[PDB]
């Protein structure tokens, strides 16, 4: 399955 | 060594499909990640590709890191293994941004977009993987675009590399609107990035991102959310769990504690991907994990007929440390969707005669 990074940047 | 091994294969690759040019745009990190520096890739190149403007393939800059494999070898930043396997994290990014008119250079700001990704892989060591998503919830190069958020894919041209040290491949991103992002989320990310490819302005063939573009694909063809719809209500979504703001309380290969109560926190962005966990995975008989990027918690919601689960239809509430595992019967995810139809903080939702809280809370909650 894939998968989410969720607001990285902060 | 004067000429790092790892350094060196990938730019073999790079000659080949850039034999004219030998000396492009290199940016590097002042300070290297390795000596304390905060920006992990070593180095970025910037090429100009011509494209195949003909094939809906625009003139564009191709982006290439250096610094998530392993340049060098020598256990400086990444532990050495062999030529087998991974190299470092095994692959490098890279990214294609549409060639403006009047531009005689590659832009840099993507190479800072390229720190802030690695930043994350390095610091949460949860690595990315083709169709992986990345929120990051404004315009890329910081203008007013509406491209925000990523897609990864396989780069289109670049093969992957045996070096001394491991192979790498290379992953681009590819820029999305929000809604894009959010068909990806709820169906699958290889369907929409192969939507991307059949709309040249939001990609093509080699899904070059255009900053300048003001429509999503649903707004070009209509008829796209209709083959989106169709295909989150016959697949579900194949998104098995997300690196979130997440958090729970307490209200087979191990023992674990059975829990008579839980309560389960989320922040707003990971609390709205709820109903995809229970519609798009759980009455798809699948399973969901929300994992902390701040800390160890994590939360698998599981349906009943997964196998490997240590939370059971006789004991649903199950935790090993900081892991909650939590198996829900699929009556109570149809009653939950109903509960959740708004998906204003803090906002509560309670299931007494299940025992179980959801809040809905500040980031700050989760630091």
């Amino acid at each position: 399955g894939s998968y989410g990074h969720l607001s990285i940047g902060t | 060594s004067l000429f790092p091994p790892g350094l060196h294969a990938i730019y073999g690759e790079c000659r080949r499909l850039y034999p004219d040019q030998p000396n492009p745009l290199q940016v590097t990190a002042i300070v290297k990640y390795w000596l304390g520096g905060p920006d992990p890739l070593d180095y970025v190149s910037m090429y100009r590709n011509v494209g195949s403007p003909s094939a809906n393939i625009p003139e564009h800059w191709h982006y290439i890191s250096f610094g998530l494999s392993d340049l060098y070898g020598d256990n400086r930043v990444h532990e050495f293994t062999g030529t087998d396997g991974p190299s470092g994290f095994g692959f490098e990014l890279t990214f294609r941004l549409k060639r403006e008119t009047g531009e005689s250079a590659p832009p840099t700001w993507p190479a800072e977009l390229m720190q802030g990704l690695a930043r994350y892989v390095f610091q949460s060591e949860n690595t990315f993987c083709s169709g992986d998503h990345v929120s990051w919830h404004s315009p890329l190069d910081n203008s007013e675009s509406r491209i925000q958020h990523m897609l990864l894919t396989e780069d289109p041209q670049m093969q992957p590399v045996q070096t001394p040290f491991g192979v790498v491949t290379f992953l681009q991103i590819v820029g999305v609107c929000t809604e894009e992002l959010h068909s990806a989320q709820q169906w699958n990310g290889q369907g929409i990035l192969e939507l991307l490819r059949t709309v040249p302005i939001a990609g093509g063939p080699w899904l070059i991102t255009d900053m300048r573009r003001g429509e999503t694909i649903f707004e070009i063809d209509p008829h796209l959310q209709e083959r989106v719809d169709k295909g989150i209500e016959t697949d579900g979504s194949n998104l098995s769990g997300v690196s979130a703001k997440c958090a729970w309380d307490d209200l087979e290969l191990i023992r674990t504690r059975q829990l008579e109560s839980v309560h389960l926190k989320f922040n707003q962005e990971s609390g709205a991907l709820i109903p995809l966990c229970l519609r798009g995975r759980l009455l798809h008989g699948r399973h969901f994990t929300y994992k902390s990027i701040t800390g160890d918690m994590a939360i698998t919601f599981v349906s009943t007929g997964v196998e490997g689960a240590f939370a059971t239809e006789e004991h649903p509430y199950a935790a090993h440390g900081p892991w909650l595992q939590i198996l829900l019967t699929e009556e109570f995810v149809e009653k939950m969707l109903e509960d959740l139809e708004d998906l204003k903080l803090p906002k509560e939702y309670s299931w007494p005669e299940k025992k179980l809280k959801v809040s809905i809370l500040p980031d700050v909650v989760f630091d």
